[PDB]
């Protein structure tokens, strides 16, 4: 990622062998307790055996419920699958929302599957079919390395007439699927006509049969969605649905459980892995109470994934309720259901050290006096409105012509924004003004 | 009567999609859906075991 | 190795753990204590069984925790896979593409299992000629491992096998009584030695046997499969997008009338079975007054629901009902009430779950834990199971100490404990 | 048999092999799916 | 009678090297629905 | 504009056709679509039509009333020989609406080909 987002500090969980937290390490300063709870919890999704276990991370806004989030998914690895959802997307305009709930519940189950692939490349120089209706297919591939010659299934030749092959063109065909590109003409004969709308190609360089094996991650709402509708199909309902516009659709159980059965299939085969994964809901307090109910269900199947929740709500209402107040906004059966990680908030000390990794983060020198006054305001307003003023003082800086942070730019950008509370006391200040 | 609107765009964008086959696997291994009006129950217990 | 199946909150539930009078033992199959209502469950289940009576309604109700969706499971477990069970939740019937009435259609007519029985003569065989005259007529030589022969082919039979693009080599089968025919593979000869196939080709060898033969296929499919299938003219495709919409009600008369003619030519067998609701509470009246008269047909399954409401407020109303159900629905149906666990039952609750997922625990971990489990939740134990397991393989343990649970239950917070802290910060929260 | 090369029939006979592999390996995989429905279930179960 | 004011051909996509594979697709698949869709529309042909 | 003397197609079938009128004669060749139309329109040998040429709009108004007196039932409705020239060219004032613009771009109807109709 070039670009600097709000986490791209966060390199991971910071504890040590023994499962302790550092205080200051990986990009995150202080929560040592909720550290080595989440510590606790990638060992758990780690162990593959457990499925549906829930954990909700609650605490006051701004605390690092997100960067814990993030530093788990980055102690996990790419090869997990970490699904984050925002808790407000469930209300979709074409599915209900328990079927976006238990998509993004099978998003978070990932398969890797081990599969050595065949393609015979080159550029086509005899194209034959063997009559007995056709026999076979004979085709002569070239390349920078050889020539090959290639008996092709009969099926393949409706393939090859289709792409409308000729003697020169740049073809690749699999040989698991007898698939057929005809990826552009060879550039020997880019010279045949002055003028033709042809797209002209370098004979490839390597053999014409190559080799590779490869291990590809795919997600179980993959496969739910590849099986959702055909594909192909010559027949006219076939061909009037590929114009038919995409539309997520409420995904049968019959259909869950078959795949179900063929991805155990294949893992007794050994040519699959399960990779149980992760998903986050952030904000789950937009929820609303027939999604709390459904999550009772989905949770306690043998086949959902570990699910981290985060909120920073206090006792307040139920979305989808009249009046009903709750914990976290989250009904007491959810919560019963959940490990609670606290989060606690940072003292001064700890918001410096965070404005120091940001700083160093975006490329940013600053001061000893511009950073303790930075602290000083976030101690005053925020932590988040400090940490955002550390690019535009950098830019007046740069103006100014310094190369570093000094304390009368920090005091230039405190007068030019404001935060959550000037703006409030202004605000409360001018009633009438402003509109109501 | 107006000539149609010409949308020009990067020639790499129409393939972002693409994935060479070296590098994808074969999805026609869980391919369901497709074996409806094709695949018998004959088939699949009696005969291909 | 990892299958997709793995540890839940109901994998240790392998039936009700009764005997054959129906009466509960202290912990077998995997449930502890739940007397009285593992009884009823069993009632309920002979009652299923035998499939004689239609739309029965049973209520499982009790406190969170005390065994009501274990309960459901283990009907589940003990009812064989053979009778349908289907398991949804109350917030699944409201749809964005059909209406709350037509999802409980839909989940009554997925309980209902028709088992179809299809006897059919086939030929099956290698083709070795095909000759057409000029597509008037011709001959079709089929042969197998003991057999060959020939057939005179008209003019709807040339006209199929051009459209296949059946050719020499290709193993096939046809249907007697329709004449479709379907390939099922090529034999393999030393020219067939392809570099690259299709993506439908397979090499199989030639049949053996007599050329003709008779295909028996038995399937157990539902109502609503049936309905679906038969809803449009390519229905089959919406039992996997699930695109239903609404079906209409001639159709599903129609229906029943043609799965009742099937049971008496004896090409079909009903199996009724279980619609289990959970958190039926979730339910809008309109539901509720549509379940009412919708377990009155004579091809309703049974009903099972289960809630953990008090008197509460009836969703759609301003009502107060026992459950959250109106007392109309409520006299249609049977309750089975459950029971809070004891330590005891608590304790070998604890021991089931840690036998299923291979922890091995102390006694004074068992009895810390079950205190535990008394005074926060059953639960909250369960989860800090697996917490101090995982605690205890970091440092490098074999059996899980009391230290480890006290680390556990510092780490992570009930939610007594948690709502303590927020009301000690609650300025800090936002929305209070 | 002047002309014949040992390591040119090496070469081919194990292609040959790869061939036959290759051709056992994609006939397994063509066919060990079994469909949810089926031919005969749907044809039973659709009404005029 | 009604006529709308205007009357446009759909939106082109043009590239400078598009794949010389998708041109050749779209022109296949709307030969062959317009070759299995026409003789169908011919009693709309007043309506047009 | 004319009444048509030849339709000879030219193999995708183009189109040849002649077309008179009160003041001459001229062959025209015309794509295929605009054949597809002359055939929807059942247009044959002696009947008066109507090309527009940018929208491609065929419209057959009838067979000649030089033929008005071959039968006595012959179920047709007959138009006079068009007066002018074969090739016309019209310029006129067109009212619309930035709205009918944005229409007609967003739902196009004017490629005749089969994907408009589906649409
Ligand atoms: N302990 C911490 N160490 C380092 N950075 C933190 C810490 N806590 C919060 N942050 C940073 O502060 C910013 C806001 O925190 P955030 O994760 O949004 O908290 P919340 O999710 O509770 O709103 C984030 O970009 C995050 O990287
Ligand atoms: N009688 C029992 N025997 C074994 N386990 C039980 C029993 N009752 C409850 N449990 C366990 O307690 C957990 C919660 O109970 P459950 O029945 O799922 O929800 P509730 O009873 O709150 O509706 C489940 O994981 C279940 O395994
Ligand atoms: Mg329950």
């Amino acid at each position: 990622t070039q670009r600097i987002a709000s986490h791209s500090h966060v390199k991971g969980l910071g504890l040590d062998e023994s499962g302790l937290a550092k205080q200051a390490a990986s990009g995150l300063v202080g929560q040592e307790n909720a550290r080595e709870a989440c510590g606790v919890i990638v060992e758990l999704i780690k162990s593959k055996k457990m499925a549906g276990r829930a954990v909700l991370l609650a605490g006051p806004p701004g605390t690092g419920k997100t960067a814990l989030a993030l530093a788990i998914a980055q102690e996990l690895g790419s090869k997990v699958p970490f699904c984050p959802m925002v808790g407000s997307e469930v209300y979709s305009t074409e599915i209900k929302k328990t079927e976006v709930l238990m998509e993004n519940f099978r998003r978070a189950i990932g398969l890797r599957i081990k599969e050595t692939k065949e393609v015979y490349e080159g550029e086509v120089t005899e194209l034959t079919p063997c009559e007995t209706t056709i026999s076979h297919v004979i085709i002569g591939l070239k390349t920078a390395k050889g020539t090959k010659q290639l008996k092709l299934d009969p099926s393949i030749f409706e393939s090859l007439q289709k792409e409308r092959v000729e003697a020169g063109d740049v073809i690749y065909i699999e040989a698991n699927s007898g698939a057929v590109k005809r990826q552009g003409r060879c550039d020997t004969y880019a010279t045949e006509f002055d003028l033709e709308a042809e797209e002209y190609v370098p004979l490839p360089k390597g053999d014409v049969h190559k080799k590779k094996e490869i291990i590809q991650d795919v997600t179980l709402h993959d496969l739910d969605v590849a099986n959702a509708r055909p594909q192909g199909g010559q027949d006219i309902l076939s061909m009037m649905g590929q114009l038919m516009k995409p539309k997520k659709t409420e995904i049968t159980d019959k259909l869950r459980g078959e795949i179900n059965k063929v991805v155990n299939k294949y893992i007794d085969q050994g040519i699959a892995e399960l990779v149980p994964g992760v998903l986050f809901v952030d904000e789950v307090h937009m929820l609303d109470i027939e999604c709390f109910t459904y999550l009772h269900r989905a949770l306690e199947s043998s086949i959902a994934p570990i699910v981290i929740f985060a909120s920073n709500r206090g006792n307040c209402v139920i979305r989808g309720t009249e009046d009903i107040t709750s914990p976290h906004g989250i009904p007491l059966d959810l919560l019963d259901r959940v490990m609670i990680i606290r989060t606690m908030l940072y003292t001064p000390q700890e918001m410096k050290q965070i404005i120091k990794i940001r700083a160093q983060t975006e490329g940013i020198n600053i001061s000893e006096e511009a950073l303790n006054h930075l602290g000083e305001i976030g101690t005053k307003t925020t932590l988040r409105y400090s940490v955002q003023l550390l690019t535009p003082a950098n830019l007046l800086a740069k103006i100014n012509g310094k190369d570093s942070i000094e304390k009368e730019h920090v005091e230039e950008i405190s007068e030019l924004f404001y935060d959550a509370k000037s703006s409030a006391k202004i605000l409360a200040d001018q009633q009438d003004k402003y509109m109501k | 009567i107006t000539p149609g609107i010409c949308f020009s765009t990067a020639s790499l964008v129409l393939r972002a999609t693409d994935v060479h086959p070296l590098q994808r696997i074969d999805m026609g291994r869980f391919d369901l859906i497709g074996l409806e009006g094709r695949v018998s129950r004959y088939e699949a217990d009696t005969f291909l075991p | 190795v990892t299958r997709i199946e793995r540890i839940g909150a109901h994998s240790h539930i392998r039936g009700l753990g009764l005997d054959d009078a129906l009466e509960p033992r202290q912990a077998s199959q995997g449930m502890v204590g739940q007397l009285a209502a593992r009884r009823a469950a069993g009632v309920v289940l002979e009652m299923i069984r035998e499939g004689k009576i239609a739309g029965r309604a049973v209520l499982i109700a009790g406190q969170p925790g005390t065994g009501k969706t274990a309960i459901a499971m283990g009907m589940a477990q003990a009812l064989g896979p053979d009778t349908p069970f289907t398991a949804i939740a109350g917030s699944e019937i409201f749809s964005l593409e059909m209406s709350k009435t037509e999802a409980l259609t839909q989940a009554f007519r997925r309980s209902i299992g028709v088992r179809i029985k299809e006897e059919t003569e086939i030929i099956e065989g290698e083709v070795v000629e095909i000759q057409i005259d000029r597509s008037k007529v011709g001959k079709l030589t089929l042969k197998t491992t003991e057999m060959e022969t020939i057939y005179d082919l008209g003019t709807k039979m040339i006209e199929s096998l051009t459209k296949d693009k059946v050719q020499a080599g290709d193993v096939i089968t046809i249907d007697k009584a329709t004449g479709k025919i379907s390939k099922l593979g090529r034999s393999f000869t030393r020219a067939r030695d392809y570099d690259a196939m299709g993506s439908q080709t397979k090499f199989v060898q030639c049949p053996d046997g007599e050329l003709q033969k008779r295909k028996e296929v038995v399937h157990t499919v539902s109502l609503h499969e049936i309905d679906v299938i038969n809803s449009r003219t390519q229905g089959f495709l919406a039992l996997f997008s699930g695109d239903t919409g609404e079906i209409k009600s001639e159709v599903r008369e129609q229906i029943n009338a043609k799965v009742a003619e099937w049971r008496e030519e004896g090409k079909a067998e009903i199996i009724p079975g279980v619609l289990f609701i959970d958190e039926v509470h979730m339910l809008d009246i309109e539901s509720f007054s549509f379940l009412n008269r919708a377990l009155e047909s004579d091809m309703a399954p049974v009903l099972i629901m289960a809630t953990n409401r008090g008197i509460t407020r009836i969703r759609g109303t301003s009502y107060q009902s026992p459950h959250g159900i109106p007392i109309d629905l409520l006299d249609r149906l049977l309750i089975v009430s459950t029971t809070p666990y004891s330590e005891k039952d608590t304790k070998q609750i604890l021991r089931i779950r840690c036998e299923e997922e291979d922890v091995e625990m102390s006694e004074d971990a068992y009895t810390v834990l079950t205190r535990i489990g008394l005074e926060t939740s059953l639960r909250y134990a369960i989860q800090l199971i697996t917490a101090a397991s995982l605690v205890c393989r970091k440092r490098k343990g074999t059996e899980v100490q009391v230290d480890d649970i006290k680390r556990v239950y510092s780490l992570f917070l009930d939610e007594s404990r948690s709502t303590q802290y927020m009301k000690e910060y609650q300025d800090a929260f936002l929305f209070n | 048999s002047p002309f014949y090369l040992d390591s040119l029939e090496e070469k081919r006979k194990r292609q040959r092999s790869e061939r036959l592999e290759r051709i056992f390996q994609l006939s397994e995989a063509h066919g060990a799916l079994a469909p949810v429905y089926g031919t005969e279930v749907l044809d039973f179960c659709t009404l005029p | 009678f009604v006529m709308p004011p205007v009357e446009a051909p759909p939106p082109s996509l043009h590239a400078c090297h598009p794949p010389p594979w998708l041109a050749p697709r779209q022109a296949a698949f709307q030969e062959q629905l317009a070759s299995e869709l026409w003789p169908r529309a011919r009693p709309l042909h007043r309506i047009v």
